[PDB]
């Protein structure tokens, strides 16, 4: 008789690793040397579900990247490269985007930028609530703009930012490729108009379209007996 | 009969009986908002009563979507085309008159933000598929797989949850054993105060059978049921200067 | 094959040649049980590894409004058995519902934990259904469930029911 | 042109067995207390041998 | 330039100069009517501007029909349309831009019941012909004779009565000279409270040129003259119960 | 080819042989439309990616002295279409700018934001511009645009307009 592990807070606010972003010092293709992440609640399908308990959501946001490094095997494994420096960008909603390693956008002023060097404890920034409306919606009957035109169920408005990843470094002369980890971890949790929990397995990322599944596990008869 | 009492919102009238279980949806009275408001007072508030449905002993179930049924129903569909921004609050009689030969049961929610799912998976759905404003939208018995479409499949009611659970929304029980109609009273729901009123459904009302309507070999095969809506509270942008 | 339909609600019950048959029946465990498995208080209660408290169920009779007749809702408390007899049942836990004054019955069941075989509730035949002329023999029960206002859970986990993809 | 009275279905009349399903409705009409008359004369429908 | 203040009615603003001589139709502000009452509280309260006309040197003048000119003019077109009963005041704002090296004059009144005499004698008159809600209704200055038509002609001004003498009503002079606008506020005036508003006219704006415009041999050939009407205090019947 | 000089700023107006034709107009966009784009308040708003507010328009004639006329100067909000008449813009909400006794009028735009079409501004002819002998035909309009006191910012970024070498 206790009911405080009932609690909204004490059942969504718990990290998790969403998502993983590989990326390498040392390419030719000059788009294998970053990587993004659009910032969402729908990748990881338990936090899906579990946010898909209400409707309307409003929470802050902690977000710490684990970052590790493995060299790639060459002829040179014998070097001594210093520690790497990361730069971890964050583009609010209505920011600029790059487009490579070296572009002006990874230099500008209004996308608040993160630099770790190699060894240290692992990385840590807030987000407050971003949006123009008052909550998040995890449903959204209707279209965004001009209905009958545009994708149903989008939801422009919701919209969180996003995340780009690079080497602050020059080019070393060994390929070494860095994934880091992203925990998301929300604060401050206040839901509204719960609804009942989803049936059928997911199917997109984007839309709520399923295929029907059944209701319960079936049994062989409907009154029971004895062992 | 039963102290019946007579409800006169502008120039229509219905029928209430005494008891009148109402079901305000969750605590909350439909209010004003408390960039100005402006109020159709009362010209749109009234009972507007749609057609009458068609329940067999095969009907499955029905949906309307709000405020997407009254698009042509005089001046709340007036107001709906000549302002920008809308904000209403809802009140749903729905009656369903039979003799006490007959037997059935009704589930009616009022289901917020009910985001359907297609038939065809990664496709489109178009609009006359999903709200139709008239004569209601019917739910299937089995897997449908029509081009565009709603998954039409009442165990999962179109968003793909149990069908037994849809209890959490604000809801009824006809049961023609007893009952005879339910009242539901809808707030105003959305993220935002006011949204646009042609791209956004407020919520979706539904009506389903679990017990099926079943009778005797020489009654009537076929029983109507009355849906009548009437605005609470509703205002809009206006046009001025300042 | 009733799972996927509109049916796997409604329970049967109709007129009855013998008088000590039974209608329904189901294991008392909410969340391990396969008929509460998907049940909203199941889908609250597989998100823990330890709950307690009660459990209400409520009987709901969609029959027309001449028939009636009598049930006998018994509870075999956890460690007995099955009863095989409506009288078995009636030494037992029981209670006797009237159709044609009552059109729900609700049975708030004692004390019930998956760490703080639960309990079964079968449901046996009286008396027959007794119909008048020109109404229907074929009728309707269905059940409701929810927990009451003593109900604790002490430890999160992963659902059994989301697969990775 | 004063108005309209118009009678619509919205669900047909469900009836058990053995009770007739043909049925009637009738009507009744009286005035309210704030009903005045402003100028008498012959009613049209006395007409004279 | 001579502390012009801005006027904003719902989404709509004017600008107006500040002396701003406003004639009252016969010393009564349009109020509200002191068998239930409904009225659009400002939805319909917004200035509706209509079209500029053409006043060259042989223009003989124009009229509008109240309210028939405003049935094409959103919400209160609608509510035009959708109730049965009307009663309204109104306000007309007449701009009419020129320079100081025009010439000319101006008669603006309202004119209550201008019942129109027909060009021949005993025939019908059309109503396209009375009324054209837009663009209006020029005067002639010679006896006209069309087929069932109203009589154009200014020195009768379609009512048999002589044009000089048509400043017993409501009325301003806008002299080029000196004036710039002209503003007639008008109340309700009928024998009825509330009448069917496609039926019946209340009245009549007229614009006549006594002074014709006259200027240089190089100036603008051609000023316009802006019509501004926004309605006071209406309201309608309204369908409920009770 | 009128922007490489000053008289991307004159608005041409004179006398028309039509009467209820358009002068000038434009979509009420601070920052995303190209009219007040590289304005002050357009560079001030480009600076952030939430804003909302109000805003203020003026309208000046630069015309003789001896000049007179009225203008219609409509409002669609957000929503509305763009009118194509003088008399479906006079429906709306317009002000009629009389020449000849106020040579600005300002125009205090209500509610706009972008993520708190958002509108339109038109100009439409009522009259036609009556000038004497010996006054020039040909005059011009100059708009003025700020924000009023109830303008917020939310979320700073970087300028799209700065290109780095």
């Amino acid at each position: 008789h206790v009911r405080s592990e009932s609690s909204v807070e004490n059942f969504l606010s718990r990290s998790a690793c969403v998502y993983i972003v590989e990326y390498k010092t040392r390419d030719d293709t000059p788009d294998k040397m970053y990587d993004s992440w659009v910032i969402n609640t729908r990748q990881v399908a338990q936090l899906r579900r579990k946010l898909e308990f209400f409707t309307y959501v409003r929470f802050d946001v902690e977000v710490t990247f684990v970052i590790t490094s493995v060299q790639d095997d060459s002829t040179r494994q014998n070097t001594d490269t210093p520690a790497l420096t990361h730069q971890i960008m964050y583009v609010p909603p209505g920011g600029p985007i790059p487009q490579a390693v070296d572009d002006y956008n990874w230099q500008t002023s209004t996308n608040p930028s993160v630099f770790w060097t190699e060894g240290n404890a692992p990385p840590r920034m807030s987000i407050p609530f971003m949006s123009v409306g008052n909550a998040y919606s995890n449903f959204y009957d209707g279209w965004s703009h001009f209905s009958q035109t545009g994708v149903y169920g989008f939801n422009t408005l919701n919209n969180m930012g996003k995340l780009y990843f690079r080497h602050v470094n020059d080019k070393t002369i060994s390929p070494i490729t860095s994934k880091v980890r992203i925990y998301f971890k929300p604060k401050h949790v206040k839901a509204w108009v719960p609804r009942p929990p989803r049936l059928c397995e997911y199917t997109h990322k984007d839309n709520v379209d399923f295929e029907p599944k059944g209701v319960t596990t079936s049994r062989t008869q409907l009154t029971i007996s004895n062992s | 009969s039963d102290r019946v009492r007579s409800i006169t919102l502008g120039n229509s009238t219905i029928t209430t009986q005494e008891s009148a279980n109402v079901v305000v949806g969750y605590g909350v009275w439909p209010d004003y908002l408390s960039d100005q408001p402006t109020q159709p007072d009362v010209a749109t508030c009234r009972f507007y009563t749609l057609d009458s449905v068609s329940w067999m002993k095969e009907s499955q179930g029905w949906w309307w979507k709000f405020p997407d049924a009254l698009r042509d129903m005089g001046l709340f569909g007036q107001n709906m085309q000549y302002h920008y921004l809308g904000r209403s609050g809802y009140t749903i009689h729905v009656q369903c008159n039979a003799s006490k030969f007959h037997q059935g049961c009704l589930l009616v929610v009022c289901v917020p933000e009910a985001e359907m799912g297609a038939a065809n998976i990664n496709e489109k759905i178009n609009r006359e598929h999903l709200s139709n404003g008239e004569v209601a939208n019917t739910f299937s018995g089995t897997k449908s797989s029509n081009t565009n479409d709603v998954q039409q499949a009442v165990f999962n009611a179109g968003m793909g949850v149990a069908v037994g659970n849809l209890t959490i929304f604000p809801h009824q029980w006809i049961n023609l054993r007893t009952n005879n109609c339910a009242t539901i009273v809808m707030p105003y729901i959305n993220s935002v105060p006011m949204d646009n009123m042609f791209r956004h459904y407020n919520f979706t009302l539904m009506i389903i059978p679990f017990a099926k309507l079943d009778y005797a070999a020489g009654s009537s095969t076929y029983i109507p049921i009355t849906v009548t809506v009437a605005p609470m509270c509703a205002e809009y942008n206006g046009l001025r200067l300042g | 094959e009733n799972v996927n339909s509109l049916e796997a609600y409604r329970i049967p019950v109709h007129s009855v040649t013998e008088t000590g048959a039974q209608v329904f029946g189901f294991t008392l465990q909410p969340g391990a049980d396969t008929v509460m498995e998907r049940t909203l208080l199941g889908e609250i209660l597989n998100y823990y590894a330890n709950w307690s408290g009660s459990i209400k169920l409520t009987f709901m009779y969609c029959g027309s409004a001449m028939a009636t007749g009598k049930f006998l809702l018994a509870y075999s408390p956890p460690g007995a058995g099955v009863p095989k007899n409506r009288r078995e049942a009636m030494l037992g836990t029981h209670i006797i519902w009237d159709i044609g004054l009552q059109s729900s019955c609700v049975l708030c069941v004692p004390w019930i934990s998956q760490t703080h075989d639960a309990g079964f509730i079968t449901c046996w035949y009286q008396t027959s259904i007794v119909v008048p002329a020109e109404v229907q023999n074929q009728s309707v029960i269905l059940c409701f469930v929810s927990a009451c206002n003593d109900f604790s859970v002490r430890l999160l986990r992963d659902s059994p029911f989301v697969r990775q993809t």
